[PDB]
């Protein structure tokens, strides 16, 4: 129910050093 | 992995490592898809011609873990294993078709911060997601440069590496080469007019390439670094084995085990 | 090069 969903990360709303790359190519 | 970067802590809690008990041995990478499974390629467990044929007691599962070599006391998890399942169908002979196989822990892990499982995703997830050019991620503790005689250097990385790849059209994967590709895989790389590098490499095998999801905010396994032909080289894509593809067969051994 | 591990696991 909980997958994908990183503690460190989304759980904090933090986002990664590259994430939003990922992001900008959809 | 070629050309990446390395992971920043907890960026892939569901990253795992494949230890040989002995030799130690990084043998390769896999992918918590709960507290007691973990998904990685079938070759990493079974591939004849290099004589592989690995048990359940050959091996190790760590978890959490981002350095290579260091045991990282309190922060990973070493699980041990009950049970090994390849798809039926997995092809070692030509062309690697089929290239999964899934690992059933002994003893559920527990959750943390390090670690976590990533999501296997649904048609939708999958038809939204699986599209050229959108990028996709790729962790591991692979090479980091294709291994050849002339490199000067140290060829294996001290943390997880990560790199981020566009998904390359079905019929630029099949010109690349002369390998029999299937709908069981798929390709992601840089085309030689983007003129930029990157890439999984040896060692980096039943590692995931995962995707985040506008519509959700999850991650989501879409592939699993399965093969090449060298590592960064021009004009060459990497291939991966499409998850959600398989993923009926992922349904039915967890269902029944 | 790997530390080495808790050889119960071993
Ligand atoms: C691998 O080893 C297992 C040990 O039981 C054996 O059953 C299986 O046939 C072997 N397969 C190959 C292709 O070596």
């Amino acid at each position: 129910a909980d997958c994908g969903l990183r503690p460190l990360f989304e759980k904090k709303s933090l986002e990664d050093k590259t994430e939003r790359e990922l992001l900008e190519s959809y | 992995i070629v050309e990446g970067s390395d992971a920043e802590i907890g960026m892939s809690p569901w990253q795992v490592m494949l230890f040989r008990k002995s030799p130690q041995e990084l043998l390769c990478g896999a992918s918590l898809i709960s507290d007691r499974w973990v998904l990685t390629a079938a070759h990493c467990l079974l591939y004849p011609p290099w004589d592989k044929n690995f048990t359940e007691n050959d091996l190790l599962v760590r978890i959490g873990k981002h350095s290579r070599t260091r045991y990282e006391r309190n922060i990973e998890k070493i699980s041990m294993l009950e049970k090994i399942y390849i798809h039926p169908r997995y092809n070692w002979r030509e062309n690697l078709d089929r290239d999964i196989a899934l690992m059933k822990l002994k003893k559920p892990v527990a959750f943390s911060d390090y670690i976590h499982p990533v999501c296997l995703p649904d048609r939708e997830t999958a038809a939204s997601l699986l599209q050229a050019g959108y990028k996709g991620r790729v962790t591991g503790w692979g090479n980091l440069k294709e291994t050849w005689t002339a490199n000067v250097g140290k060829g294996q990385p001290s943390v997880l590496q990560v790199v981020n790849l566009p998904i390359v059209e079905r019929p630029v994967c099949k010109d690349s080469t002369r390998i029999r590709i299937t709908d069981n895989m798929f390709c992601a790389g840089y085309k030689p007019d983007e003129g930029k590098r990157g890439d999984a490499c040896e060692g980096d095998s039943g590692g995931p390439f995962v995707m985040k999801s506008p519509f959700n905010n999850r991650w989501y396994q879409m592939g699993i670094v399965s093969w090449g032909e060298g590592c960064d080289r021009d004009g060459k894509y990497g291939f991966y084995t499409h998850v959600f593809r398989l993923k009926k067969w992922i349904q039915k051994v967890i269902d029944q085990f | 090069d790997f530390e080495e591990i808790p050889e119960e696991y071993l």
